[PDB]
């Protein structure tokens, strides 16, 4: 191994 | 009343093969702008972004603008019914839990008349900051999705790195470890076939294959594919659809600080 | 004895091509007049007849009549043996258990030389008995095979509905429906992608996919098929084969309730 | 339109 | 310091596919003379042994005797991203439990470098009789591979029966049985598609095709196959490496009690 | 007629 997965909701968030 | 012809319904099998395996639903947003999509896979890791818009159709109308919700599995199943030369037609009423693919032969006297259910969806749009990437890959299509299914065989996660003369992708794995480097086609300049970068700054990330290799069913739609990548933010993969906008799938990173 | 010559080995590995997946065992009944077979599948849905007449042979030669039971899975994985340009030779004694079967490449220099085990079985042949079809269409084999293929994408019967001016191909399922419809031509250029329609009065039936889809396995042998069809009686799918005969399939409808 | 599959025994019968 | 280049990169993926399947790991023995291999499958029914002369090689160089273990699997899986075009390159020091590929794209920027982990395990050469054959039959590789899966599906032993007039090969099984004959070409003499016999002596022996179909796992390698034969010693199924060596496949005959 | 597999070992011996 070497890390682990991020979410594409840890950096995209809902719509302001 | 939505109906949206084209006359090369192609782009629109090659959208859903691209689309199938990585989502299976997804709510594909009408206006008369065009047509927009937007959904995230089961694990929320990767998104997708689809864009077309109205002028690259050959026939486009959209009285009242819809959040239809769509099985993709059940729209790729019946679009392979359609052949490559048909010309196709989508076709939605204002309401309608139904969406009408039509498909015509443009040179034989046959028709197909499709009735798909839809769905009721109701997502809620992400927003996508819109910004500048450390580095910017322009390469050839096939070259990339090469890449990605080779080192499959090696590990299970790629890193790939940047700097001003090329890029590299490297893995490891039981059986060993492996690099593969890309340099910038110094023909270029005007050229198809090459490989360029816009790095303003070192980049080296790490990411899954297994989505890697659901972005390059995309590999039909365009020769060629760019790579946005920078420190701590999703790296975007994009197929340009020619005359109609764009395929941009996006992959949250391998980290561990 | 029993001794037949055929030029066109291909003839022989398409006709079984298109039986094996059907039919596993069948009587092969051999006369003065060539050679004929009739048998259901499992499943008394579909049968299947088939006629070479001994002209289309080069040599022909039978003693004495003959019908031999005959595993055409096994004498398939024979005819896999054979390429498409050896000239096949049938040959069995009268009262034999063995049936034998020679290859012999035009370049000479190969020479094959099989034998096949025989197998007991009872059969009724039926009776086919004269009958008026209300509409026959020829069209393309290819085409047929193709709706046939993409509407069981979508549901497991189809309504086939025939008329002066065309035939169309419908299905119906749990994502929604299907509905290909084939104009008799409009133009005159000939060749196949020909639609042509001989009606007395238009038709409507609705028949498995299921068996159509085995039907298809007899596209090779020929570009266009037949389909003969008249209400309350079994659809007639016809394969011709060039200067020997043909290879019919009977399909018995689903009838309301 | 459809509900129970016919049989090939339904419409020919054995020759003899 | 080992270092071998091959310009023609695919020899090498191809005899690693012509490997992988018949047996799973091995020592390649590397010395100033060249390249060597040589091992028995699962069982010790057929054994196989690699040819590569260093003059063969683009670029050769080899500083003291080597002998890598390596898992073929896990060989065949790096070079299997490989291009047929690449120019690959080992390179290995005199310890290392590594081993180094590298693939160069022909008309490209792309390089790719691998490196492989190395088993430990250690197995004795078998001495192997120069000798001459009764029978020698040299004859079109894709011809021997055909032959071999066509009987395979009949029986699983083939009667190789080889005499001035040609080879027949014979099997038999549940279903029936089958005879290939091939007579000796003359004609005029040409072209390297035909077959010529070396007889001192007739030979029939029985070998099993299951072992056979194994090693025709290299007919990519080679147009031509020879078959040489004696009364009770091992097939020599022999595949020449474009002018740099040879894979030759030994089998063990079955006889009677 | 009949047949059993030999085997490589009953052939070739290692190079001692």
């Amino acid at each position: 191994s070497a890390v682990l997965q991020k979410k594409i909701t840890d950096y995209f968030h809902p719509k302001k | 009343m939505f109906e949206a012809r084209l006359v090369q319904g192609s782009i629109l099998k090659k959208v859903l093969e691209a689309l199938k395996d990585l989502i299976n639903e997804a709510c594909w947003d009408i206006s008369s702008s065009g047509v927009n999509l937007q959904s995230m896979d089961s694990s929320h890791v990767s998104l997708v972004q689809l864009t077309l818009r109205s002028e690259g159709f050959d026939t486009y109308r959209c009285d009242r603008n819809l959040a239809m919700g769509v099985n993709l599995t059940s729209m790729s199943k019946i679009l392979k019914c359609a052949g490559n030369e048909d010309i196709i037609t989508l076709r939605a009423e204002d309401n309608a839990d139904t969406l009408a693919l039509v498909f015509e032969a443009p040179n034989q006297e046959k028709v197909s008349d499709y009735e798909m259910k839809l769905m009721d969806l109701d997502v809620e749009q992400l927003g996508i900051p819109e910004q500048e990437y450390s580095c910017v890959v322009k390469m050839p299509s096939g070259e990339f999705a090469r890449i990605c299914r080779d080192l499959s065989h090696i590990g299970d996660a790629v890193v790939i790195s940047c700097a001003k003369d090329g890029v590299k992708f490297s893995a490891s794995g039981e059986l060993g470890n492996g690099n593969i480097k890309l340099s910038q086609t110094s023909n270029v300049d005007k050229e198809e076939e090459a490989v360029t970068i816009e790095m303003n700054e070192p980049v080296q990330l790490t990411f899954a294959l297994r989505y890697l290799n659901f972005f390059t069913k995309a590999t039909p739609l365009s020769s060629t594919v760019t790579l946005s990548m920078s420190a701590d933010v999703p790296l975007v993969v994009e197929y340009k659809i020619a005359d109609m906008g764009h395929l941009k799938y996006y992959l949250a990173p391998k980290i561990e600080d």
